[PDB]
């Protein structure tokens, strides 16, 4: 019911690897989701169940973890993939979302 | 020359060996009819057994 | 093809209720669950209420309780949310979400919606 994402602002140049972490007050047992709201559009879901990429449109956004610690490590970041990243539990029904991490340009 | 086991061959027609065309690819085929089992009606259904 | 276009976006005075119609297209509305997520301006995604496949299951967020009625008419293909009283704080762009998450088949918040710029004014 409480999720906190530690890296509020990260600035990374092209090809930098950026790692983003959000942890939960109680075990969520592999039920977490990460989204990338580009400014001016609605969000898109980037990872579901903490370890599985979704529709497959995202290809390099590997993320991993079980229980309390889940981190989304972007690989060769391209300038286009810069946009706030948000995380929410998907199975406990009083769902909540974290504050968000902005991968801005340097 | 190897078939006659000599370095000298007299004039004539000799059966040196055999020629075989070799398979280009591999095709596996099974029936089109799905004969689908009703796992669909057990795995997902409005209600489940207690 | 797949879409969850939304409508009913307009300025509303506080204490006045506007039904928000979240239409559906290119989906089997009955099996997919629908829920509402709101982003206040300059903030982050927040959550409100959920309607199941049968339309028989409703669960609500603690922040607003009993202040909204979420109903899914499959024949209409439209999930409707109406808030009895709208606080000045709730000036968010309401977002509609499609969640297939209990059927051995699906994952959460798969498509999302363009959104309606709800507004509270005085």
């Amino acid at each position: 019911i409480v999720l906190t994402q530690s890296p509020s602002s990260l600035s990374a140049s092209v090809q930098d690897r950026v790692t983003i972490t959000c942890r939960a007050s109680q075990v969520i047992s592999n039920y977490l989701a990460w989204f990338q709201q580009k400014p001016g559009k609605a969000p898109k879901l980037l990872i579901y169940a903490a370890s599985n990429l979704q529709s497959g449109v995202p290809s390099r956004f590997r993320g991993s973890g079980s229980g309390t610690d889940f981190t989304l490590t972007i690989s060769s970041l391209q300038p286009e993939d810069f946009a706030t990243y948000y995380c929410q539990q998907y199975n406990i029904y009083p769902l909540t979302f974290g504050g968000g991490t902005k991968v801005d340009i340097k | 020359k190897c078939t006659l086991k000599s370095f000298t061959v007299e004039k004539g027609i000799y059966q040196t060996s055999n020629f075989r065309v070799q398979p280009t690819e591999s095709i596996v085929r099974f029936p089109n009819i799905t004969n689908l089992c009703p796992f669909d009606e057990v795995f997902n259904a409005t209600r489940f057994a207690s | 093809q797949v879409q969850l276009v939304e409508s009913g976006g307009g300025v509303v005075q506080p204490g006045r209720s506007l039904r928000l119609s979240c239409a559906s297209s290119g989906f089997t509305f009955s099996t997919y669950h629908m829920h509402w997520v709101r982003q206040p301006p300059g903030k982050g995604l927040e959550w409100v209420a959920f309607i199941s496949y049968d339309g028989s299951n409703y669960y609500y967020s603690d922040s607003v309780k009993g202040r909204f009625t979420i109903s899914r008419d499959n024949s209409k293909n439209t999930v409707y949310l109406q808030m009895n009283s709208l606080r000045a704080e709730d000036t968010a762009l309401y977002y509609c979400a499609r969640d297939s998450s209990g059927w051995h088949w699906g994952v959460p918040f798969d498509y999302w919606g363009q959104g309606t710029l709800v507004t509270v004014s005085s």
